[PDB]
RNA sequence: UUUUUUUUUUUUUUUUUUUUGCGCCGACC
DNA sequence: ACTGTCTGGACTGGTCGGCGCTATGATC
DNA sequence: GATCATATTGTCCAGACAGT
């Protein structure tokens, strides 16, 4: 298609030379993704101070990344030294990184703040001082994989990333601002039904694609467990390229399963606009997916070398940030408070023409780890919402007496000597567990070790690299204080079958947390044999068990249940501990939230699209809104499309 | 300049590196240059001052192992190796002259 | 680089076609055929198939695309 | 004249052809003409009156490496002079390998085929749904013709 | 003043525990 | 039926240690 | 200045075999 960046280009290169003094010296401007970058000969006078800059990010409507120029370029031992005496020794400096091609070094610390500063001023004193584009990002009190491996990849293919955002930056400024003829909203997966959500925003000009997911449940039967491919539309984008972007809501599987598997085949070759969390969180689940479709023996869907195609196709924006990912799309995130790093999507197409925002799973009451959802935007027209517990009588009992009774369920096992075991997610309900229980270790109540097994360790490091994304009682006691939460010593990892084997082994009491919640794999299997005889044990439920799984076979009362043995003749486990159910550490908004969220959201919008959930739930959310509000409601089947504006 | 930086050291610096360190000299021959024996004063001697036949070592050669009238003064009668080089690898006498 | 005339299937190395004089020339071309004889065989095979080829001896391209 | 094979180095046919051709036009050889198909990969075809002519003509050159000792009928090479679209010659339904392009070592097969474009448009069998995909007519090789 | 088409309900989770080879040379029994 | 000729093969076991050797030319 | 296809095709004993 034809293509305006180069006069673009000129354009803005003359706003800047006639704003920025000629002391500082430009050589080149270019745009890498949905930022600008400016190279200049002399950094002290284009940043003496932030107002210049703050003026011209206002002047241009865009990011501005001032850069060295790469002649002027100190030496990276010297550099390095430089900015180790230049930044306080509070900040602990773990490592630093440089790229010869582009000036920009990378600097982990363990607090970013005073590296950043007060107001930013910090960094403009380093890049004056050193002549090198400081980019500074946070280094985890515990160790994550896969934030170190990610951060490799970005590091060992610099010049692929680079040539990668160079083109995203050349395609989204093909054309100046740009009003569109009109907008549809087509739903690819997703629509009156749980898993394999795919939303694609349709304009004259640019497509985009919203979390494209995978459905697990109906994995046998490949015409529901995978988004509609046939869908003319989706067809015609994907064979001419004119996909744009893909932005991901949150970190799941229903929201995030199928993206490696368009870098399998080479279907997409753009941008993913992930926050860092939902990136590393997102990589990590697509890594155990691909780990156990291996292991069932079943075709693996995509490979690890997806995966990393995925994380080099990945661009992160932080909450509230606005960039331009299409010549009339503008798109920010906003916290949506279901797990770590999940957003919701606003979407701004035009120059006011329509907004449009997509919730996904959200949370808008308070909780232990995360802020409730953004419910105030600067415009809205089209709100779409999912519809998870959307039933009349679908009531989510309150966190206050369902933690209550957790910890005195808790207490009690442990006052006989008993070890608690409790099944749970990855990510979601299990970090909400261990903040629960630090809590009420806090203050002396139990000093019983407790174990995370699996991918709890990796989950609770993750969540550890980004406090930011956490509640706001979480981050006073982080930053403000010098205690952090998921820092205590009663949270200690197993290593090996053989740590495993000796805490089962041992006659004090303790507390694990597993990391598979219907006992169908990992290390829980495994506890729950060993301790399932005792009957001082006790195991608790926290979400819900599926049929056919072991845990609702022990969920609903089985003494015995004949399993498969190792020699292969069967064997019988007889459950003597107690079994506990609470199941209100759920994630998703209770129907009386859904029910606050519309009521409260501004500004109202003209119509509510319900999705992401059962098809009588979708409808009777539909009609309780339109009968409560008067707004007008759809809950459209999948291959629909809708016409906004 | 032109014929200059036509012409490549390398090649030739490289082969007769090679072939002065492996021994393996061109037309097939083997074992031309050896390691110096360095286990005291009289082995470094007989090392320099050794003469090896081409013949292989596995047959026999009953005619040319044995020590001939025409050795006196220029191959030494008793120093020879025991084995398959036993009348086939000899050494300089002392009054030889080449 | 070199590119091949649209018309008389002929690979220069410049804007002007030293044959027909067109200015549609084509970056992409396979199966290069050198033309040393007019009266050659290939050359008059390749004359019956495209009327404008194997004029002038020289470079020649079997397609072009 | 007489059809002659020349055994070069494969993926650099062009320039031997190119320099067998400037050698002849410099030193007046008498050589008619040179064909070097680009399917043919290692071989080009050179008409001269004799071989020794080609003999004479291809030495001199590292990546020249012999003549082939035999006259190739013009009927065999008659079919390369001839100019085909890649499309053509293919039908949906058959089994199709793609041996360039980015699905660079997968298998594929045909859905549709049209010659207007000169594309033809194909369906991976690894794939757990069906993609069709569109991709240049020389990038696939017919694996097996099946209806 | 005119021919030859047909028609309807049963398969569940958003995921898991240690340099091989090649050849040469010297030497011992 | 004899007789000289062409071709294939195996070349005593073990042990000690050393000394090299395992890419290159042509675009982009 | 970095990468990519290609990179060539020692005598003697015993059994089988043309020659007269
Ligand atoms: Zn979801
Ligand atoms: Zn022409």
């Amino acid at each position: 298609r034809e293509t305006f960046v180069d006069d673009i280009l000129k354009e803005i290169r003359e706003i800047i030379v006639q704003m920025v003094p000629r002391e500082a010296g430009i050589t080149d401007v270019e745009f890498e993704g949905p930022e600008l970058v400016i190279y200049v000969k002399n950094p002290e006078a284009m940043m003496k101070d932030g107002e210049l800059i703050k003026n011209l990010a206002k002047v241009l409507k865009k990011r501005i990344s001032v850069r060295p120029d790469p002649d002027i370029l100190l030496p990276p031992e010297k550099a390095e030294e430089l900015i180790k005496q230049l930044v306080p020794p509070e900040a602990e400096i773990t490592n630093i990184s440089f790229d010869p091609s582009v000036g920009e070094v990378l600097i982990e610390a363990r607090k970013p703040g005073l590296v950043i500063g007060k107001n930013g001023e910090t960094l403009r004193l380093i890049t004056q001082k050193v002549h090198w584009a400081p980019r500074v990002v946070r280094t985890p009190p515990i160790q994550s994989q896969t934030i170190y491996s990610i951060r490799s990849i970005l590091q060992t293919e610099s010049k692929d990333r680079r040539k990668f955002l160079r083109q995203v930056g050349r395609n989204i400024y093909r054309k100046s601002e740009y009003k569109s003829r009109w907008i549809r909203i087509t739903g690819l997966g997703g629509f009156r039904e749980v898993g394999r959500s795919a939303l694609l925003v349709q304009t004259d000009e640019s497509y985009v694609l919203v979390d494209f997911g995978v459905n697990i449940a109906a994995l046998k039967d490949p015409t529901k467990a995978y988004p509609h491919f046939d869908a003319p539309e989706f067809r015609y984008v994907l064979d001419e390229g004119l996909l744009d972007a893909i932005i991901i809501t949150h970190a799941a599987l229903d929201h995030s399963g199928m993206l490696p598997y368009l870098f399998r085949y080479k279907l997409f070759d753009g941008p993913i606009y992930t926050t860092p969390p939902t990136r590393d969180l997102m990589t990590l689940l697509q890594q155990d997916f691909i780990e156990i479709q291996h292991m069932n023996g079943v075709e693996p869907l995509y490979r690890p070398k997806d995966i990393k195609e995925v994380i080099k196709h990945t661009i992160t924006l932080d909450y509230g940030e606005v960039r331009d990912i299409a010549p009339d799309i503008r798109l920010t995130l906003h916290n949506a408070g279901h797990i770590l790093g999940s957003s919701i999507v606003h979407l701004h197409i035009g120059n006011g023409l329509h907004n449009i925002a997509i919730t996904g799973d959200f949370k808008f009451i308070p909780t232990r780890l995360f802020e409730p959802a953004v419910s105030r935007f600067p415009r809205l027209e089209t709100l779409v919402m999912e519809s998870t517990y959307g039933g009349s009588n679908d009531y989510q009992m309150p966190r206050e007496e369902a933690e209550k009774r957790l910890i005195e369920v808790i207490h009690q096992t442990l006052k006989r000597g008993g070890k608690v075991l409790i099944p749970a997610m990855a990510v979601g309900r299990a970090q909400e567990i261990m903040m629960v229980l630090e809590e009420y270790a806090r203050v002396g109540g139990i000093e019983v070790p407790i174990y995370l097994d699996g991918m709890i360790w990796e989950a609770t490091a993750i969540h550890t690299a980004y406090p930011e994304y956490l509640s706001k009682h979480i981050r006073e006691q982080i930053f403000h204080e010098g205690y952090n939460p998921f820092l205590n010593p009663i949270f200690k990892s197993v290593a090996n079958s053989r740590e495993r084997q000796d805490i089962i082994d041992s006659g004090e009491p303790a507390i694990i947390i597993a990391t598979s919640g219907m006992l169908v794999g990992g290390p829980s299997v495994e506890y729950f044999k060993q301790l399932a005889p005792d009957p001082k044990n006790s195991i608790i439920f926290v979400s819900y068990q599926a049929e056919g799984t072991l845990g609702r076979q022990v969920q609903r009362g089985l003494r015995e249940i004949p399993i498969v043995g190792e020699d292969g003749r069967t064997e019988v486990i007889n459950v003597n501990m107690e079994v506990h159910t609470i199941d209100g550490f759920s994630g998703a908004a209770d129907r009386r939230e859904l029910m606050s969220y519309v009521a409260r959201v501004r500004p109202r919008p003209e119509r509510i699209i319900t999705v992401h959930g059962e098809a009588h739930k979708c409808l009777d959310l539909s009609s309780s809104i339109h009968k409560k509000f008067g707004i007008s409601t759809r809950a459209p089947n999948n291959l629909d499309a809708i016409r906004l504006k | 300049r032109f014929v200059r930086n036509s012409i490549r050291p390398d090649v030739l610096s490289e082969r007769i590196e090679h072939a002065l360190a492996t021994g393996s000299w061109p037309g097939g021959r083997t074992g031309v240059s050896q390691l110096l024996d360095r286990t005291n004063y009289m082995s470094t001697l007989s090392h320099l001052r050794r003469v090896t036949s081409p013949l292989s070592r596995d047959q026999p050669h009953f005619e040319a192992r044995d020590l001939h009238g025409t050795h006196w003064g220029r191959i030494c009668p008793t120093e020879t190796p025991e084995g398959p080089n036993c009348g086939l690898v000899k050494n300089l006498a002392l009054m030889s002259q080449i | 680089k070199e590119r091949a005339c649209r018309h008389c299937h002929y690979i220069t190395t410049e804007d002007r076609c030293p044959v027909c004089g067109s200015r549609d020339l084509s970056d992409d071309w396979f199966d290069l055929v050198i033309v040393l004889d007019v009266e050659s065989r290939i050359a008059k095979k390749l004359r019956e198939s495209i009327p404008e080829a194997a004029k002038v001896p020289g470079k020649y391209a079997i397609r072009v695309r | 004249g007489k059809i002659f094979t020349v055994s070069v180095t494969v993926g650099q046919e062009t320039t031997t052809a190119n320099l067998i051709y400037s050698k002849a036009k410099t030193y007046n050889l008498p050589l008619y003409a040179i064909l070097s198909p680009s399917k043919v990969k290692g071989y080009i075809f050179i008409e001269a009156p004799n071989k020794s002519a080609v003999e004479e003509a291809i030495r001199g050159i590292r990546h020249a490496k012999r003549v082939l000792p035999g006259e190739i009928p013009f009927s065999e090479i008659e079919h390369f002079l001839e100019e085909k679209p890649a499309v053509s010659g293919f039908e949906p339904g058959d089994i199709v390998e793609l041996i360039a392009g980015p699905f660079k070592g997968e298998k594929a097969k045909v859905v549709r085929v049209d010659e207007s474009k000169d594309e033809i448009v194909v369906e991976l069998v690894s794939s757990v749904v069906p993609i069709p995909v569109t991709v240049r007519g020389e990038y696939v090789r017919l694996i097996s013709k099946r209806q």
